[PDB]
């Protein structure tokens, strides 16, 4: 039954609320150490890019709106930009750890 | 039990040389033809910071795993550069050797070169300049090589103040693709089996051309140049022509330099075999020091006079070694002092190679200038076959050829090229 | 690592006023009194507080 | 025609350099301002040489070679 | 091909001993150049605060002419033949080296036996280079590092021989004359004191030859019947400081009492600084440092440089630490490194015990690379222990160190102790004795 799991993977994604605030789904992520390092290891224009996505959404809570329905960050061009580097610092603190382990 | 010396060119260029010496702790190096004089105008400083690079991420180790494994086995590893070419040279116990060598060719052959490294490593660049310019010396050196030449041999070792914070990864990239090729490498080993080089060599080393970028000939230029900077010693050095590594007459330009003064032997002592400290201090009662420099690179060459002096006193000990060196090109010189000089080179050459750093670093010069090995008699017989008649030639090319002068400190007294 | 004493937000506190204080080194015992004066205080507010509890 | 910087006619204040101590009222134009630039590293003062003996050996006479280590520190040779 | 073997396989050092009692020792190489050197146990600790610049002063004038090479002559025979000719002193050992060819090993022994028996001394030399050091002394009083290392010594051997530094005051070299330094070669420069070392290219029976012809006449007859002793020396826990503000960089160096030259444990407390290790700014590792404190200090961007030390003398040394920084960072270095030298009493593990046995056997061997560091070795191996002690005895002696006998003479040597402090820099965050004598122990431990 993978296109049950995949429909209802769409219909949670919508049923989240953060595609009606332009938000990607990095952008959700909690900044942890290992995800502000994986922040300041991001090209700029994509940094600028989510920083102008964190403003929009915190001005779109404050007025208690959200996007017109043309707007919402579909979920096919939801794009996973923060996945390669928060891949890489984990392996990283876990070679670091499994090396302090020794 | 070193029973010689294994030299060995492989079909695509790439250089090994082996010896098996028994010692207790192994050295291997890889020396590749990509100094600072391989960079034009677009990408200068780049090879400080490919200097630098070493313990960044590799395609097979990172740099916490490179660091802690170079250090955790208690081994060491360094970068030598010049304008010519660089050593990547890897040290450690014959025991753990092989995984030196694997994090010695990670780093030399697959660097990652990311770019959140080199935007953190180029505060280290800006540290590592500002450390190296405390010699005025130094900064003499570059401003003279700056001045002698047009292009391929003018860029400096160290990074321009410009090019700080503008120096990206896809550069470094592309002077590693276009310099680390095969046949301008050579893999040389002192306390470790020739095989053992051969299978690294075929297994980290092949899948690089050979030629990549030649060069620009380095064209001579001439001219001077005067650093107002305010110090107490006033550095000035005098340089022009000479002859390229391999030529019958840059062996007869290090006797000359030899002859004229190269460094002292006793510690505080006053220089008697020296013509030029002796021609300086016939007319002179304050502190200072002359020497003769001498530089030699495959297609040009650079011979003359480095004077520390006084700020008053500088044009007294300019003129006192001009004029020593025109006496000594008129003829005016002694046999047994030009014996006295090839003693002292023959003895100087071979105090350069008794430590295994530098019979590691001669024999991957000689691999990467002629291709071959010499030893060190021969050497010395070719030092021995030098005449008397080839070292007034040497200072008679030196006296008319065009010169190229730097200068450093309160120059109210220093003279000018045109009024020698 | 780093300085518990120096970073943490409460100990910055008690370390700027009775750790690392820059004192002069020539003041008297009369500049003990003040010190007494507090620590005469809380005595005062201990004791108060058990002759709140049967009066 | 005397007067150099005015008979240089574009390079007049390139020549010649203007400062005022009191300002003027006509406001002047390209006030400008120094950028917040950065600042070189500090470093430990090294040794003088002023007798003869320390400035033996001090003076160059080969290829300029730069070294960098890991854990070694970096050095120079003349 | 192992280790083991490959330390086996260095060649034995061949000591002898003349009838006048002098030692001769050899380290036959394959080299064709060679390193011969005179070892003398004379320096600033042998000295009664009357003729306290006596050694530095008579090696200035140990290259000025002899009474059968008068002047500048020698100089000649010596740059003639390319030989690099090389002195120093300490506290507690003079050399004089020469570097040459192995053809020219009669003719450097020559000159190494009549620089130390018949150096001439004339008066205009003696102002000339009193002088000189005079001038000497003003350059080095400019360089940070050894002001703090002759505060350290003075502070830390107050009232002791140790002391005084191998220079001495300014008084001394305005005072010292032509009797004083006469004296000094006549009680010092004798054949007990004094081992004639080679290592290259040179065979031990040409050298002891030639030993034999020249070095046979040395006065090793006590002339004044008075026995010169060395007596031990008091550590002082003190500290010095020297506040000045215009300084760029302030230079703290932190030690407490070395065992010695005979004791075993210092190997141990080798392999404890391998654990601390050293740092400059110029390194190219970064973070991932293995030693806790550089890799905090360039975390925090702490100090310019810090290096550990265990210098040695008989007896007795200083085993410390010294850092260059700036000033608002002082006193947070000075805490990590406490911090540190405490784990090492403590919390010492496996690993680090690993890595710093590795490291001290990588310097250890590396460092005698080449004629001259294996020369200076057997000059002071058989002035300090009386004997050469070979490479597979030091790799013996640091295969048995573990963890747990690391930390017992962690625990022995800086647990609980008083150290001796000496600050020169803007060194107003540096706090008192008080805090740094508190920073040598755990209330959690
Ligand atoms: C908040 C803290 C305090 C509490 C709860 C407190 C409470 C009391 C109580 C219940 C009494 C009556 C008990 C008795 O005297 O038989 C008392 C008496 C008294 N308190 Fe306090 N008190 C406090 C602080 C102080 C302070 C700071 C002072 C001044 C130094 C002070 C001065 C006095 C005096 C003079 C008496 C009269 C004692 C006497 O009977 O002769 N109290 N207090």
């Amino acid at each position: 039954s993978s296109k049950w799991l995949d429909g209802f993977r769409k219909w949670y994604y919508n049923a989240a609320g953060f595609n009606k605030l332009g938000l990607m789904r990095d952008d959700t992520l909690h900044e942890t150490e290992d995800v502000k390092e994986a922040i300041r290891r991001l090209p700029e224009d994509l940094y600028n890019d989510r920083m102008f996505r964190i403003k929009r959404a915190l001005d779109l809570t404050m007025r208690h709106q959200i996007l017109p329905k043309d707007q919402w960050t579909k979920y096919e061009e939801d794009k996973f930009y923060l996945e390669p580097y928060l891949k890489e610092v984990i392996r990283e603190r876990k070679e670091r750890e499994e090396w302090a382990k020794k | 039990q070193p029973q010689d010396l294994e030299f060995t060119k492989l079909p695509n260029g790439l250089v090994i040389a082996s010896l098996e010496n028994y010692a207790p702790l192994s050295r291997i190096g890889l020396f590749v033809k990509a100094g600072s004089r391989y960079e034009d105008s677009n990408n200068l400083g780049t090879s400080h910071l490919l200097r630098l690079a070493s313990s960044l991420t590799t395609k097979g180790a990172s740099s916490f795993k490179i660091t802690r494994g170079i250090e955790a086995v208690g081994g060491k590893l360094s970068v030598t550069a010049t304008r010519e070419n660089m050593a990547y040279t890897v040290e450690g116990i014959r025991s753990d050797i092989e995984i030196l060598m694997e994090f010695l060719l990670n780093v030399t052959t697959a660097p990652e070169f990311r770019r959140w490294e080199v935007a953190a490593l180029r505060s280290q660049l800006k540290i590592d300049k500002a450390v190296a310019f405390q010699n005025s010396q130094t900064r003499i050196i570059e401003n003279l090589h700056d001045v002698a030449y047009k292009n391929a041999l003018a860029n400096p070792l160290y990074c321009p103040d410009y090019r700080m914070g503008k120096i990206t990864s896809e550069e470094l990239h592309y002077f590693v693709q276009n310099h680390f090729t095969s046949a301008r490498m050579a893999l040389v080993g002192l306390g470790v089996s020739h095989s053992v080089l051969k299978q690294v060599a075929e297994q980290f080393l092949n899948m690089r051309g050979g030629l990549g970028l030649a060069g620009a000939k380095a064209k001579y230029r001439g001219g001077e140049i005067r650093e107002q900077n305010g110090d107490n010693l006033v550095h000035a050095a005098i340089v022009a022509e000479s002859a390229a590594i391999g030529n019958a007459e840059a062996n007869a330009f290090s006797v000359l330099q030899h002859l004229l003064g190269a460094g002292p032997h006793i510690k505080r002592g006053n220089n008697t075999t020296s013509l030029l400290s002796q021609s300086v201090a016939k007319g002179s009662h304050q502190p200072f020091d002359v020497s003769a420099f001498n530089a030699s690179y495959s297609d040009s060459g650079l011979f003359g006079i480095y004077t520390i002096s006084q700020a008053a006193a500088a044009g007294e000990v300019i003129n006192a070694a001009y004029n020593q060196v025109k006496a000594v090109a008129q003829g005016n010189l002694s046999s047994a002092d030009v014996q006295a000089a090839k003693n002292k080179l023959k003895a100087g050459y071979l105090m350069s190679v008794e430590t295994s750093e530098g019979f590691l670093s001669e024999i991957g010069s000689q691999a990467l200038a002629a291709g071959s090995y010499m030893p060190p008699s021969t050497v010395l017989q070719q030092i021995d076959s030098v005449a008397d008649a080839d070292v007034v030639k040497a200072a008679k090319k030196f006296v008319s050829g065009k010169k190229s002068m730097a200068a450093s400190g309160n120059l109210g007294h220093t003279p000018f090229l045109d009024e020698l | 690592m780093t300085n518990m004493r120096k970073t943490h937000p409460l100990f910055k506190i008690i370390n700027h006023s009775f750790i690392d204080l820059p004192a002069p080194s020539n003041i008297s015992s009369w500049w003990n009194f003040g010190s007494l004066l507090g620590v005469c205080l809380m005595v005062q507010i201990i004791t108060g507080l058990f002759l709140a509890m049967h009066y | 025609m005397l007067s150099v910087a005015a008979r240089s006619g574009p390079f007049a204040p390139v020549l010649s350099a203007t400062s005022r101590g009191v300002a003027g009222a006509l406001r002047p134009l390209l006030q400008g301002a120094v950028p917040a630039a950065s600042e070189p590293p500090v470093l430990d003062v090294k040794r003088p040489f002023l007798c003869r003996e320390s400035l033996s050996g001090q003076a160059a006479a080969r290829p300029l070679v730069a070294t960098v280590g890991l854990n070694v520190p970096a050095s120079v040779r003349f | 091909a192992t280790f083991a073997q490959a330390l086996q396989s260095v060649p034995e050092t061949q000591v002898s001993i003349l009838d006048n009692g002098l030692r001769v020792a050899s380290e036959q190489s394959s080299h064709a150049t060679c390193t011969v050197g005179v070892w003398i146990d004379a320096g600033s600790r042998y000295e009664t605060e009357k003729n306290n610049g006596a050694g530095y002063f008579l090696e200035h004038l140990a290259f000025k002419g002899t009474k059968n090479r008068p002047g500048n002559a020698l100089e000649k025979e010596v740059e003639s033949i390319g030989a690099h000719l090389n002195a120093y002193s300490t506290r507690e050992h003079t050399a004089y080296l020469i570097k040459a060819l192995s053809k020219d090993l009669p003719k450097v022994v020559e000159l190494l036996a009549d620089i130390v028996q018949n150096s001439s001394l004339e008066d205009s030399q003696i102002e000339k280079e009193r002088d000189v050091i005079l001038r000497e002394m003003q350059e080095n009083d400019a360089s940070m590092q050894n002001v703090v290392f002759d505060y350290l010594h003075a502070t830390a051997f107050q009232g002791t021989p140790l002391a005084q530094a191998v220079e001495g005051p300014s008084e001394n070299v305005r005072r010292l004359s032509r009797t004083d330094l006469t004296d000094y070669l006549n009680r010092h420069y004798k054949a007990p004191r004094m081992v004639l070392a080679a290592a290259g290219g040179v065979e031990h029976q040409q050298l002891l030859d030639l030993a034999q012809k020249h070095l046979s006449s040395v006065s090793r007859v006590y002339e004044e019947d008075a026995v010169p002793g060395l007596t031990p020396c008091r550590f002082t826990g003190s500290e010095i400081r020297h506040r000045d503000d215009a300084l760029p960089l302030a230079h703290v160096a932190i030690a407490v009492e070395g065992p010695g030259w005979a004791n075993p444990d210092n190997v141990t407390l080798q392999v404890a600084n391998a654990i601390i290790g050293h740092y400059d700014c110029t390194y190219g590792g970064g973070v991932h440092l293995s030693s806790p404190l550089a890799s905090v200090a360039v975390a925090n961007k702490l100090c310019q440089s810090f290096q550990t030390f265990n210098i040695s003398y008989s007896d007795t040394g200083l085993l410390g630490a010294h850092f260059v920084c700036d000033a608002m960072s002082i006193d947070d270095m000075v805490f990590f490194l406490q911090g540190q030298w405490m784990r090492l009493c403590t919390s010492a593990t496996e690993s680090e015990v690993t890595r710093g046995k590795n490291i001290l056997r990588n310097a250890l061997v590396s460092h005698l690379d080449g004629t001259t560091p294996v020369c200076e070795d057997i000059g002071r191996s058989l002035l300090t222990y009386g004997r050469r002690i070979p490479l597979a005895e030091w790799e013996s002696r640091i295969q048995e160190v573990d963890a747990q006998m690391l930390r017992d003479i962690c625990s022995k040597y800086f647990y609980d102790q008083c150290p001796a402090v000496a600050g020169y820099g803007p060194i107003e965050q540096l706090p008192d004795y008080n805090r740094i004598r508190s920073g040598m122990f755990w209330l959690r431990f």
